[PDB]
């Protein structure tokens, strides 16, 4: 329910100007609530070992709800509470969330966090992979600029 | 830009530390690709005027050093340090000009035990094989074609040794001036990464003697010149990561003298051998040349030469002192240097042999007082410090046990023979580094070819005690449960590479004994595994199973009961189920397993006659179990359901000549023939021994009863009877087996018995 | 449809033969972008053979045409050079390769 | 002639497990009660709710491993031999 | 060792009997400090499963067994010579029985554990009144006797 809850408010193709929608007194309790909302998830997930494993489901949706405008903070925090408390889920991953992890870093500034989750997301619990290794020295670092 | 800036930009010094962390996690576990493309980026150059410098901030200069250890010297430290466990000595007379060497100049037994690590040790570890990089390569147009991975690009080691030399001693003379400016603005910055650094090239094993002696007396410039100013580290006061830093140092050191001492007790022990066995063939001379005037002739023939090596050896060896008791058959001459060995041993030991601040004068002596002394300061906040110092002051007061651990993994290694064993260890370190990473097609191809290179080696044919020790047993079924359980029907992911394991796996239980027994409670779980799972075509783990009891007569007899029990459920289970493999491969669908059925029961076969007999405990077990569930071999067709087993042989002859259910080699009339056959002779060989023990018992009267009364009479008579094809047009595994007029017979004269009438017929 | 400069000071009239052995002592740079490969730095020169392939056939055919000691600016054409796919990680796709090479060899 | 006539290897490997069946490990050593006494006896060398220096932080460390998270633990030989040494 | 006792559970690894050697070796003699200690330890900090690890540990002992020892006995028969294969065939005897050791000092080191006549730890071993759970140890020594 807090997922679709989420997918129904993410039904706006902006989510800045287009509260006409629903009305008055909702453009400002936009962001704040969605921000709320993603802590709250994020603090849900975070310390609990079953309850990451259980989530891992779809990844596809939180890469594709990752680059959402003003969904900076938060949201990725999520991605990496699963990447740290849940290191099976690292197997299903293609070149779409490489792509779209670079495109978050060269968009939405260079921040550290998502150094910090592409660091992450090679190396397992004790045992290297070689494919995500592969890709990502190929499309983070393509050459330079 | 300039590096140097570190007042202002601290965003961008953060971000340039957690790149540094990127690339250093990127190259992590092997990778020798994106090793070479960060030696591009990174190079020669820019990694030494990095190293260098000492105005660079801390965090840039620690994740600088630890991505040129992670980019260079990683691979091969892990490879070493991968077999530091492993003492091998080879028969060269430098094996024997080495021993404990007391210095007996102005002393002797009362004196130093020697720096640890001064070279002229001899062991058998496989070369680094390092190359250098380069860009001005074509790629090979053939994808992979089974190419060999790569290798870690090459530096200059002596350079960087001596660079890392300079700069640890420009740090330790900082550290006696006492200076305010750190050269990373913290002693941390300063003093870990030069030491991270020193240790990795100390493992590596460059440096030759000068440059360990170099580095023993500026650790601690008080007790070692038997070879105020310039104080040692460890009298400064330090943070925890110095002090893990200086503890791993201490242990590689400690490690080292272990090394040198077993391969002294080595040479000590080949010069012992030697001197034995001249007086054994002495001995044996003059009782040849003197042989007569004796009332004990036949015992002494009985005790030389009826008894194996081994309790010879220990006869002669054991009672030598027997806490002194002689009663021994050898002089009294070997026997002084033996105690005079013993005794230099232990004193080379924590013991002090007479009664069980001040100038240690050694090492062990040193260590223990420096770990009290930092016990003694303020409580340590860090748990892996503690448990790592409390490692090494358990690990230095008790040689013995260090002593019995470190024996079982030594050998000695015949002359001229060294090419094979750099070959095999070669070879054992790539499985394991590819055993550290997941698996794939490219790494199953490299572990192919390389288990299909290790088979020609003329090493695995003798010294079973090489692979009994090591634990690569351990390892290959490891490897093999990583690629086969973990993710439920994940098990058929990468097939075609069994083949090899199970070829090895049964060569490994042919090879000995006692390897024999370990390796079968490893595929009893190995077999218990492909139960859950449904197992596997082609070379099924079960054909080990049944290949590894061909001969043992001992562990068949304490063989466990709850396996059986699987194994018979998986049988029923097999036997109820419809082969949806079968029915997608081109066969009607019939509930019955004709593979699975034939596998279990040839397993069944080789489990019970053991050498030839048949032990009644597994016997009697099997026939409950079997019979305990009416839903097991083929209860809708063997007669269970009301059907008879002429009829089912009548009806799989008739599917068996010109078939019409199937459609394309393995047909269903021959599996039948084959899974009757089997069953049939494994019912003949569950028979009660012979007549030698049923005239005693009743249980055996009863189990031939239950037997007769299965399978009923004019039934092997009728299919012996049946005719066969043309005796020598040419023909295929699709008619009568003459093999199964064999099993024919043996249940008959196993079972039934015999008489006139019938044995006429 | 290969450009050279060459530089006339440094004399040399050894042009190299096939089948014998020079060295180089190059540095790599990208085009309209950064320095990825340097001889100079590794303090090393690299050594190769003429005429048993083992290099990019685009630098073999522009550093054909050379004397001893007379650098030019050999700039290699990629449709030939690493092609569409190019090195994964080091050089991109489609992009030509631009060297200074500088022959000591003593022969 | 099972005795003499043999590769030195066999002969070498025989005298190791001879020498390991042999009265090494016979309690020949009585180290224990000497390193216990040893480690107390330093309490503070120059020095109220000061923890003990010796004999307190191993007893922290092995508590702190106790009461950890995760299930049970396995192998931790030091605590093995810490304990077979103090009994 | 209370901590580390109460930690694993049903496993009859080396850890138990090197905790069990240790609660011997400290609490020989019945100090009734060592005793006092432990009393408030387990009065203060209230934890089950202990106990329940105690029931757990003990319910999995061996006991003897006619068909082992008919096993034991046809492996000692022999029959073949091997290559010194008569030391390692079996641990000297031991496939029968193999935890006697075990139970001795788990039995030996409750007896020391209640040895004093303080009618303290009788009461709590047979009902623990800070725990919601009863585990009665009395009845399973009981029943491990018959």
């Amino acid at each position: 329910l807090v997922l679709n809850c989420i997918d129904r408010l993410n039904v706006y193709t902006t989510a800045a100007h287009f509260a006409e929608y629903a009305g008055e007194e909702a453009a400002e309790s936009w962001k704040e609530i969605v921000n709320l909302l993603s802590e709250l998830l994020a603090s849900l997930i975070r310390g609990n070992r079953a309850n990451c494993a259980l989530f891992s489901t779809n990844l596809d949706w939180v890469v594709s709800k990752l680059d959402r405008l003003e969904a900076s903070s938060g949201i990725l925090e999520v991605l990496y509470c699963v990447l740290i408390e849940s290191p099976e889920v690292l197997n299903i991953i293609q070149e779409n969330h490489i792509k779209s992890i670079i495109s978050l870093l060269d968009k939405h500034g260079r921040n550290h966090k998502v150094l910090d989750v592409l660091c992450s997301l090679c190396v397992c619990n004790g045992v290297a992979v070689r494919s995500n290794q592969d890709l990502i020295t190929e499309n983070l670092l393509p050459g330079r600029e | 830009m300039d590096i140097l800036e570190l007042s202002e930009r601290l965003d961008l010094q953060r971000f340039h530390s957690h790149t540094l962390r990127l690339y250093r996690a990127v190259c992590a576990l092997g990778n020798n690709r994106v090793a070479h493309a960060l030696c591009s980026h990174v190079d020669q150059a820019q990694l030494l005027h990095a190293l260098e410098d000492a105005h660079l901030p801390g965090p840039l200069r620690a994740g600088y050093y630890d991505l040129l250890i992670s980019i260079h010297l990683e691979s091969a430290c892990r490879s070493r340090r991968s077999m530091l466990s492993e003492y091998i000595v080879p028969l060269t007379p430098e094996t024997r000009a080495i021993t404990l060497f007391p210095p007996g100049r102005k002393g002797g037994n009362a004196r130093r035990h020697g720096l640890p690590g001064v070279g002229v040790t001899t062991s058998l570890r496989p070369p680094h094989h390092f190359s250098p990089p380069c860009f001005v390569a074509a790629l090979p147009a053939a994808g992979v074609a089974e190419a060999p991975a790569r290798l870690s690009p090459a530096i200059p080691l002596e350079a960087l040794r001596d660079k890392a030399l300079r700069m640890l001693g420009e740090a330790v003379r900082d550290g006696g001036q006492h200076a305010r400016d750190p050269v990373g603005g913290s002693v941390e910055f300063q003093f870990v990464p030069v030491l991270k650094l020193v240790s990795t090239l100390l493992v590596m094993g460059i440096f030759g003697d000068e440059d360990v002696k170099q580095i023993l007396k500026m650790i601690e410039p008080e007790v070692f010149t038997e070879e105020d100013l310039e104080e040692g580290l460890l009298q400064m006061k330090l943070p925890e990561s110095v002090k893990l830093q200086m503890c791993n140092l201490l242990e590689y050191f400690c490690d080292q003298e272990l090394q040198h001492r077993v391969e002294s007790l080595a040479a000590f022990a080949e010069r012992y051998v030697d001197k034995l066995q001249a007086n054994q063939r002495s001995r044996y001379a003059l009782l040849m040349r003197a042989f007569t005037m004796s009332a004990a002739e036949t015992a002494r023939r009985t005790r030389e030469f009826r008894s194996p090596p081994q309790e010879q050896i220990n006869m002669l060896l054991h009672f030598k002192d027997e806490a002194d008791e002689e009663d021994c058959p050898l002089p009294e001459d070997i026997r002084q240097d033996l105690q005079d060995f013993h005794q230099d041993l232990l004193a080379h030991c924590g013991i002090q042999l007479e009664g069980e601040e001040k100038k240690p004068q050694s090492l062990q002596e040193l260590v223990s007082h420096m770990v009290v002394r930092w016990a003694q300061e303020d409580y340590v906040q860090s748990p892996e410090l503690v448990r790592a110092m409390f490692s090494l002051l358990h690990r230095q007061y008790d040689g013995l046990g260090e002593l019995l651990r470190a024996l079982p993994r030594a050998y000695t290694i015949s002359p001229s023979s060294v090419e094979d064993t750099m070959s095999l260890l070669e070879c054992l370190g790539q499985i394991r580094s590819l055993l550290i990473v997941q698996m794939g097609p490219q790494e199953e191809n490299l572990m192919i070819q390389s288990i299909g290179n290790i088979m020609n080696n003329k090493v695995f044919y003798q010294h079973p005690n090489l692979m009994r020790a090591l634990g690569m047993h351990e390892t290959v079924m490891e490897v093999m449960v990583n690629v086969l359980g973990g993710g439920e029907t994940k098990e058929i992911r990468f097939p075609k590479m069994v083949t090899s394991c199970c070829r090895f796996l049964c060569y490994f239980c042919r090879i000995s004994r006692q390897n024999q027994r370990s390796m079968f409670d490893h595929l009893s779980y190995l077999l218990e595994n492909s139960g859950i799972g449904l197992g596997m075509q082609g070379s099924t783990p079960l054909d080990v199973a049944a290949a590894s009891v061909i001969d043992n007569n001992e562990l068949a007899l304490a063989l466990q009961e709850q396996d059986l029990e699987k194994v018979v459920s998986y049988l029923a289970g097999c036997g109820l189920q419809s082969c949806p493999m079968l029915l997608a491969k081109g066969y009607p669908d019939i509930g019955w397993n004709p593979c699975g059925g034939e596998r279990y029961l040839d397993f069944l076969r080789f489990a019970v006659f053991v050498n030839g007999e048949s032990v009644e405990e597994n016997a009697n077990v099997v026939v409950r179990l079997l019979i305990r569930k009416p839903e097991c071999f083929g209860p809708a067709l063997r007669g269970e359901g009301g059907s008879g087993l002429l009829a089912a042989i009548e009806e799989a002859i008739r599917i068996s000549e010109d078939p019409a259910r199937d459609g394309p080699r393995v047909h269903l009339g021959h599996a039948i023939m084959s899974f009757y056959a089997a069953l049939i002779d494994l019912l003949g060989r569950c028979a009660p021994e012979m007549h030698l023990i049923q005239a005693g018992k009743g249980e055996a009267l009863r189990i031939r009863a239950i037997l007769r009364s299965l399978v009923p009479l004019d039934d092997l008579v009728g299919i012996i009877s049946l005719p066969l094809q043309i005796p020598t047009q040419p023909k295929m595994s699709a008619s009568f087996v003459p093999d199964h007029k064999a099993s024919m017979v043996l249940f008959l004269d196993r079972v039934y018995g015999i008489e006139n009438q019938d044995f006429l017929l | 449809g290969v450009e050279i400069e060459t530089i006339s000071p440094g004399d040399g009239r050894t042009f190299p033969k096939k089948g014998q052995t020079c060295v180089v002592h190059y540095t790599g740079m990208l085009q309209n972008g950064k320095k990825f490969d340097s001889s100079r730095d590794r303090n090393k020169p690299f050594k190769f053979r003429i005429g048993k392939q083992e290099v990019i056939k685009g630098f073999e055919e522009g550093a054909a045409q050379m004397s001893l000691g007379q650098r030019a600016k050999l700039t290699c054409t990629p449709d030939v050079a690493y092609g569409a796919t190019g090195h994964p990680g080091v050089i991109p796709p489609n992009a030509t390769l631009i060297f200074d090479v500088e022959l000591l060899n003593l022969e | 002639t099972p005795l003499y006539n043999l590769p030195t290897h066999r002969a070498c490997n025989m005298f190791l497990e001879s020498y390991k069946a042999a009265w090494i490990l016979t309690e020949d050593h009585s180290f224990e009660d000497r390193m216990i006494d040893d480690l107390s006896k330093a309490g503070e060398q120059e020095e109220e709710e000061k923890k003990p220096d010796p004999l307190h932080q191993l007893v922290l460390h092995f508590s702190r491993t106790a009461l950890t998270e995760k299930s049970k633990l396995d192998e931790d030989y030091l605590y093995m031999a810490y304990a077979d040494i103090m009994a | 060792v209370l901590q580390m006792i109460s930690a694993c559970k049903g496993e009859t690894g080396a850890m138990v009997s090197s905790t069990l050697k240790l609660g011997i070796s400290i609490l020989n003699g019945g100090n009734a400090e060592v005793q006092q200690k432990m009393l408030d330890y387990l009065k203060d900090k209230k934890e089950v499963g202990f106990f329940q690890s105690i029931q757990a540990l003990m319910q999995t002992c061996s006991v003897l067994d006619l068909n082992a020892f008919e096993r034991q006995n046809k492996a000692e028969g022999l029959g073949m010579v091997n290559e010194d294969g008569t030391v390692i065939n079996r641990q000297n005897g031991e496939k029968v029985m193999a935890d006697d050791e075990f139970t001795q000092d788990l039995f030996r080191f409750l007896q020391l554990l209640c040895e004093g006549h303080n009618n303290d730890f009788q009461n709590y071993l047979r009902t623990q009144t800070g725990n919601t759970t009863t585990i009665n140890i009395i009845i399973c020594t009981v029943d491990y006797l018959l």
